[PDB]
RNA sequence: AGCCGGUAGCGGGCGUGGAUCCCUGGAUGUCCGAAUGGGGGAACCCGGCCGGCGGGAACGCCGGUCACCGCGCGCGCGGGGGGAACCUGGGGAACUGAAACAUCUCAGUACCCAGAGGAGAGGAAAGAGAAAUCGACUCCCUGAGUAGCGGCGAGCGAAAGGGGACCAGCCUAAACCGUCCGGCUUGUCCGGGCGGGGUCGUGGGGCCCUCGGACCGAAUCCCCAGCCUAGCCGAAGCUGUUGGGAAGCAGCGCCAGAGAGGGUGAAAGCCCCGUAGGCGAAAGGUGGGGGGAUAGGUGAGGGUACCCGAGUACCCCGUGGUUCGUGGAGCCAUGGGGGAAUCUGGGCGGACCACCGCCUAAGGCUAAGUACUCCGGGUGACCGAUAGCGCACCAGUAC
RNA sequence: GAAUGCCGGCAUGAGUAACGAUAAAGAGGGUGAGAAUCCCUCUCGCCGUAAGCCCAAGGGUUCCUACGCAAUGGUCGUCAGCGUAGGGUUAGGCGGGACCUAAGGUGAAGCCGAAAGGCGUAGCCGAAGGGCAGCCGGUUAAUAUUCCGGCCCUUCCCGCAG
RNA sequence: CUCUAAGCACAACCUGCGGGAACCCGUACCGCAAACCGACACAGGUGGGCGGGUGCAAGAGCACUCAGGCGCGCGGGAGAA
């Protein structure tokens, strides 16, 4: 049906993610075709709160391999967004 | 989940008027994302909830369609 | 389209051949992916634990191996005697699986 | 040459057989074959250029079949041409066949 | 009655309120690909239009629609690409053989290309060819390695007839009517549509006179059986013994329209899966068979000589096809030139002529018998891991 | 039993040649089951229009960190571009695209060719050429003209004013 | 930038200011090499920029050095042909 729940996947957990609550940047996994657009839309719908600046990256998959099969973990892409002052997304703030 | 939820699920389902329906899919898409979050924490012990949501949201998406297309 | 399987979980067999036959059971468990039944108390194997949590002491436990399916056979709880099994259409439409020595149901 | 928009004549595929000695008819011991290759026998197409409804419309044909053309255009006056164009005109004389 | 694929486990669930699983129909189906809004280094990028979403105008997202080409009066319909072999058409080698080599052979094969379909081609005599005969076409056997062809070398190689498989015949053009539209050489005009008529070789049809006034029936459509895509019922054995294990050995029985085969701890008709013999479809596919509709189909003399497929027949030049390599070279086909007639017409019977016979050219369609094996099943004096497919296995992979 | 036959297995040569630039090593301390070979310190030597640094191709996780040492590494190995796992690449201004054209490619129109196809004006595509707005510093184990800080700037939309 | 055509001059453009809006892909690391091309951690091959100092006539030459980076992934002895 497309919802904001499908442009948003989970959040990133990492001490690099955590760092950025402080400044009101939260990290998370998003849709690999979603624009810096959509990611705004797609917050602001999910948790309550101005996003002022997304900053997008892919990250490829690792090549993993299993005995004699080698294979490929999928690709992700991560965004950054930035609320606005004052604001915060507890959802995140966890942790 | 169960067979007679799906059962009593698709016969509420079939009383909803697409509106509804939409609605309520956003809601379990908005639990669903819920539960990824707390499944990506460990915190989802009941794990089978989130492939019961996925269904629960593929069922209403097919009554939703059909709705418009009798 | 399936494993076709005479004897449920958990009817009363008797197994007629091996090392435990004559024994008489309660199917534990059914196996079709392999043909096989696991009937209570028969075919005892020693299995090798390690030390861990369930086994703190480490040592063997007790394990019942599966028996192949063709080893086994119900005991009527009509008749009482181990017996092939027939296939019998109610008054419904529905098929039960009857006794070949009397007649009476097996469930 | 390509093929005759009327007759749909088009280069054929004919074998050169050269010969020596005389003709058997003529008392000799016989026609050798010297020589057989081939080669390709191309339809007399021309241009045929007709005015048709105030138009000016151009046939790749045959030379056999030149006449075939102006009676598409004797055929064509029963026809509502006009207002039509060139290329629509021509599928309409060949049409007429 | 178990289940959450291979796949165990962690951690959690489902199922006699019928799950898992098997069949059928439907729904969803990102992006690329004929790929088709546009572009592009396939799976990426970038737009128009209408509607929606956000604070939304810029920005973005969602839904819809937008290529080119053909055919019919901007609207429809169709086309595109794929498919193991098989098929038809358009093109078309060479090694090799001729113990050299060029005609010839290999061979209209290999291959390229276009197209077709579950087949394709062919097909209702301008046939055969010598029987006062046969009677569409395809396919098998035979005719026959015959007749012939052939640097008469190497080699190449028919047809009629006979025995069989299958079986089926149709629509049209023209004459002559009618209508519509067009033209401006004004009409008994010419042309274009459409409709009626008509379809044959003993010739047939048109038009005008007399007379005579229902059977047949599709290859099209409907229904149905049958079949396919899951399935199901299915006879009869116990004990002792050796042994890890019985199905072996021993005792005493039993079934059989079932003693094919495979399994089970070793060697089992009666333990299991089966086998003989039976049973089964709401849904989709098929339906060449049974039934029913529709289309369709049909006389005699008599007179008239209107019509019977044109750059065609026919002749000549250059070639192909056929057994025919220029041969006495016809026949079928046709690139060039010349160029008719409508039955008192025309083609053929191996130059040609006479006679005597056969057949009706220049429009189209047509099941079945035939071919193939990607697919499914059945069966082997077929293989059994260097074998059998290149692959029994994560193979068109690694490399 | 032979085909310099085929596939495979294992021998011989042989503990032999070699271990890949003659820029070069020594010691102390540490770690560890094990140390010439890993870490730290001091001494020594070599490059220094490079053997240093930054871009572009190409490569594609080789980066950082933890845990490892069967194999890979021409020795060794506690080390590693190796194995296992986790983390890591942040842009209106850098580069490319939503801009332009070049050769060339493609190609409505048009031309040609048995088929397949060959051409072809405009147009379209096509770059490391034209055009176009960001500098300095800080920060991470690992990114930074991208995050942060300071000071600047560009385009689009809408409004007001002239 | 300038010129005008259709159109339009309730528009439209230019200048100034203000608010708002600003998408997609790359970005790790190697990169004269043990990570690229050479079957190898192979004395070979690989385009552009920076490339300090002193002396030697000059210089990107040459010698030694800065920054920075290395001693080239077998060693220990012996001191025959
Ligand atoms: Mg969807
Ligand atoms: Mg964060
Ligand atoms: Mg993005
Ligand atoms: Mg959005
Ligand atoms: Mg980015
Ligand atoms: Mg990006
Ligand atoms: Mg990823
Ligand atoms: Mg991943
Ligand atoms: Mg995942
Ligand atoms: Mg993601
Ligand atoms: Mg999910
Ligand atoms: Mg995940
Ligand atoms: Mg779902
Ligand atoms: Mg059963
Ligand atoms: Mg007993
Ligand atoms: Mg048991
Ligand atoms: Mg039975
Ligand atoms: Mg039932
Ligand atoms: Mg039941
Ligand atoms: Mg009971
Ligand atoms: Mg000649
Ligand atoms: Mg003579
Ligand atoms: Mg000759
Ligand atoms: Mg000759
Ligand atoms: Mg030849
Ligand atoms: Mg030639
Ligand atoms: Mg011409
Ligand atoms: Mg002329
Ligand atoms: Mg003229
Ligand atoms: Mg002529
Ligand atoms: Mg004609
Ligand atoms: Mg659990
Ligand atoms: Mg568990
Ligand atoms: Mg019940
Ligand atoms: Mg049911
Ligand atoms: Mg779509
Ligand atoms: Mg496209
Ligand atoms: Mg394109
Ligand atoms: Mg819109
Ligand atoms: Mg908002
Ligand atoms: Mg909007
Ligand atoms: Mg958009
Ligand atoms: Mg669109
Ligand atoms: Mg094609
Ligand atoms: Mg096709
Ligand atoms: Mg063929
Ligand atoms: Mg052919
Ligand atoms: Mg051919
Ligand atoms: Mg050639
Ligand atoms: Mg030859
Ligand atoms: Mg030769
Ligand atoms: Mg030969
Ligand atoms: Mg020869
Ligand atoms: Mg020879
Ligand atoms: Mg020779
Ligand atoms: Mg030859
Ligand atoms: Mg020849
Ligand atoms: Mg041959
Ligand atoms: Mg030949
Ligand atoms: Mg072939
Ligand atoms: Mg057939
Ligand atoms: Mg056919
Ligand atoms: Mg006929
Ligand atoms: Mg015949
Ligand atoms: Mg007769
Ligand atoms: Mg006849
Ligand atoms: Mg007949
Ligand atoms: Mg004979
Ligand atoms: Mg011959
Ligand atoms: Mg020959
Ligand atoms: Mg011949
Ligand atoms: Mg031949
Ligand atoms: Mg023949
Ligand atoms: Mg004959
Ligand atoms: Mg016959
Ligand atoms: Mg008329
Ligand atoms: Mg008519
Ligand atoms: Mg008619
Ligand atoms: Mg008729
Ligand atoms: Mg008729
Ligand atoms: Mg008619
Ligand atoms: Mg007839
Ligand atoms: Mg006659
Ligand atoms: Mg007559
Ligand atoms: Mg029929
Ligand atoms: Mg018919
Ligand atoms: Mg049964
Ligand atoms: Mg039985
Ligand atoms: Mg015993
Ligand atoms: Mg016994
Ligand atoms: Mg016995
Ligand atoms: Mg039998
Ligand atoms: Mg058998
Ligand atoms: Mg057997
Ligand atoms: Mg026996
Ligand atoms: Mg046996
Ligand atoms: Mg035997
Ligand atoms: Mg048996
Ligand atoms: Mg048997
Ligand atoms: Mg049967
Ligand atoms: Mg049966
Ligand atoms: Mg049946
Ligand atoms: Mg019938
Ligand atoms: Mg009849
Ligand atoms: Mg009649
Ligand atoms: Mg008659
Ligand atoms: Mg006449
Ligand atoms: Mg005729
Ligand atoms: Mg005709
Ligand atoms: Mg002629
Ligand atoms: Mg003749
Ligand atoms: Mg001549
Ligand atoms: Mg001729
Ligand atoms: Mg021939
Ligand atoms: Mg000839
Ligand atoms: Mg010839
Ligand atoms: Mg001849
Ligand atoms: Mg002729
Ligand atoms: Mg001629
Ligand atoms: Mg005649
Ligand atoms: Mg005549
Ligand atoms: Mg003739
Ligand atoms: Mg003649
Ligand atoms: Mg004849
Ligand atoms: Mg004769
Ligand atoms: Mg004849
Ligand atoms: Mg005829
Ligand atoms: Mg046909
Ligand atoms: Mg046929
Ligand atoms: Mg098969
Ligand atoms: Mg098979
Ligand atoms: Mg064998
Ligand atoms: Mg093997
Ligand atoms: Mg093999
Ligand atoms: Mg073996
Ligand atoms: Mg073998
Ligand atoms: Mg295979
Ligand atoms: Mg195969
Ligand atoms: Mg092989
Ligand atoms: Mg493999
Ligand atoms: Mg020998
Ligand atoms: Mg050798
Ligand atoms: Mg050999
Ligand atoms: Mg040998
Ligand atoms: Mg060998
Ligand atoms: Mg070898
Ligand atoms: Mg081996
Ligand atoms: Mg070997
Ligand atoms: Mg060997
Ligand atoms: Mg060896
Ligand atoms: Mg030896
Ligand atoms: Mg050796
Ligand atoms: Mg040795
Ligand atoms: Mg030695
Ligand atoms: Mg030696
Ligand atoms: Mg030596
Ligand atoms: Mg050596
Ligand atoms: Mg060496
Ligand atoms: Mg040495
Ligand atoms: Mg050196
Ligand atoms: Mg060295
Ligand atoms: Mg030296
Ligand atoms: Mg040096
Ligand atoms: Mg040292
Ligand atoms: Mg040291
Ligand atoms: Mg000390
Ligand atoms: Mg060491
Ligand atoms: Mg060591
Ligand atoms: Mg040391
Ligand atoms: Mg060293
Ligand atoms: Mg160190
Ligand atoms: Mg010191
Ligand atoms: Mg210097
Ligand atoms: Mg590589
Ligand atoms: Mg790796
Ligand atoms: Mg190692
Ligand atoms: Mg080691
Ligand atoms: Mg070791
Ligand atoms: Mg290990
Ligand atoms: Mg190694
Ligand atoms: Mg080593
Ligand atoms: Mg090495
Ligand atoms: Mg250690
Ligand atoms: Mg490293
Ligand atoms: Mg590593
Ligand atoms: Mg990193
Ligand atoms: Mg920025
Ligand atoms: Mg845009
Ligand atoms: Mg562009
Ligand atoms: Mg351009
Ligand atoms: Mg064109
Ligand atoms: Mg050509
Ligand atoms: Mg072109
Ligand atoms: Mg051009
Ligand atoms: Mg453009
Ligand atoms: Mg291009
Ligand atoms: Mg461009
Ligand atoms: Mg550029
Ligand atoms: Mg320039
Ligand atoms: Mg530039
Ligand atoms: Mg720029
Ligand atoms: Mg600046
Ligand atoms: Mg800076
Ligand atoms: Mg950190
Ligand atoms: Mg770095
Ligand atoms: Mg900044
Ligand atoms: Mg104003
Ligand atoms: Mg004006
Ligand atoms: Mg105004
Ligand atoms: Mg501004
Ligand atoms: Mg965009
Ligand atoms: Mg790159
Ligand atoms: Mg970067
Ligand atoms: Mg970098
Ligand atoms: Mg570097
Ligand atoms: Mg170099
Ligand atoms: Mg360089
Ligand atoms: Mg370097
Ligand atoms: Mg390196
Ligand atoms: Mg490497
Ligand atoms: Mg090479
Ligand atoms: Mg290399
Ligand atoms: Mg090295
Ligand atoms: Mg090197
Ligand atoms: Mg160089
Ligand atoms: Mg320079
Ligand atoms: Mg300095
Ligand atoms: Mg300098
Ligand atoms: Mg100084
Ligand atoms: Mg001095
Ligand atoms: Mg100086
Ligand atoms: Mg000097
Ligand atoms: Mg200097
Ligand atoms: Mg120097
Ligand atoms: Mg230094
Ligand atoms: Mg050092
Ligand atoms: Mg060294
Ligand atoms: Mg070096
Ligand atoms: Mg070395
Ligand atoms: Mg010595
Ligand atoms: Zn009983």
């Amino acid at each position: 049906m497309k919802t904001a729940y499908d442009v948003i996947l989970a959040p990133v957990l990492s001490e690099k993610a955590y760092a950025g609550f402080a400044e009101g940047k939260y990290t998370f996994w998003v849709h690999p075709k979603a624009t810096k657009t959509e990611i705004k839309n797609a917050v602001e719908t999910a948790f309550k709160v101005k996003v002022v600046k997304v900053n997008t990256l892919h990250v490829r998959g690792k090549k993993k391999r299993l005995g004699r099969y080698l294979g490929k973990r999928p690709d992700r892409k991560k965004a950054i967004v930035q609320v606005a002052p004052g604001q915060k997304i507890e959802a995140l703030e966890g942790l | 989940m169960k067979l007679s939820e799906v059962r009593k699920q698709l016969e509420e389902a079939r009383k909803l008027s697409p509106v509804e329906l939409e609605k309520l899919v956003r809601e379990k898409k908005r639990e669903l994302m819920e539960l990824r979050f707390q499944a990506s924490i460990g915190q989802l012990s009941q794990n089978h909830k989130i492939r019961d949501l996925k269904r629960q949201i593929a069922r209403l998406l097919t009554v939703l369609n059909e709705k418009r297309r009798q | 389209m399936r494993v076709k399987m005479h004897v449920k979980k958990g009817d009363t067999v008797l197994v007629a051949s091996g090392k435990y036959k004559g024994r008489v059971g309660k199917v534990k468990e059914v196996l079709p992916k392999k043909y096989a039944v696991i009937v209570e108390g028969v075919n005892i194997v020693k299995k090798a634990v390690r030390v861990s949590p369930k086994y703190p002491q480490g040592g063997f436990i007790e394990k019942e191996a599966p028996l192949h399916a063709s080893k086994v056979r119900p005991i009527c709880p009509a008749c009482g005697k181990p017996t092939r099994v027939r296939k019998k259409f109610l008054e419904n439409g529905k098929k039960i699986r009857v006794c070949a020595k009397c007649g009476g149901a097996l469930d | 040459s390509k093929v005759c928009e009327i007759s749909g004549k088009r280069p054929i595929v004919a074998n050169s057989i050269q010969r020596r000695g005389k003709a058997k008819r003529e008392g000799g011991v016989g026609k050798k074959t010297t020589g057989i290759s081939k080669r390709r026998q191309y339809p007399n197409l021309q241009k045929v250029r007709v005015r048709v409804a105030g138009q000016e419309i151009t046939f790749r044909v045959a030379a056999s079949h030149i006449p075939k053309v102006y009676e598409l255009v004797e055929r064509a006056k029963g026809l509502k041409l006009e207002g039509l164009s060139p290329k629509e005109i021509k599928k309409e004389l060949l049409k007429l066949l």
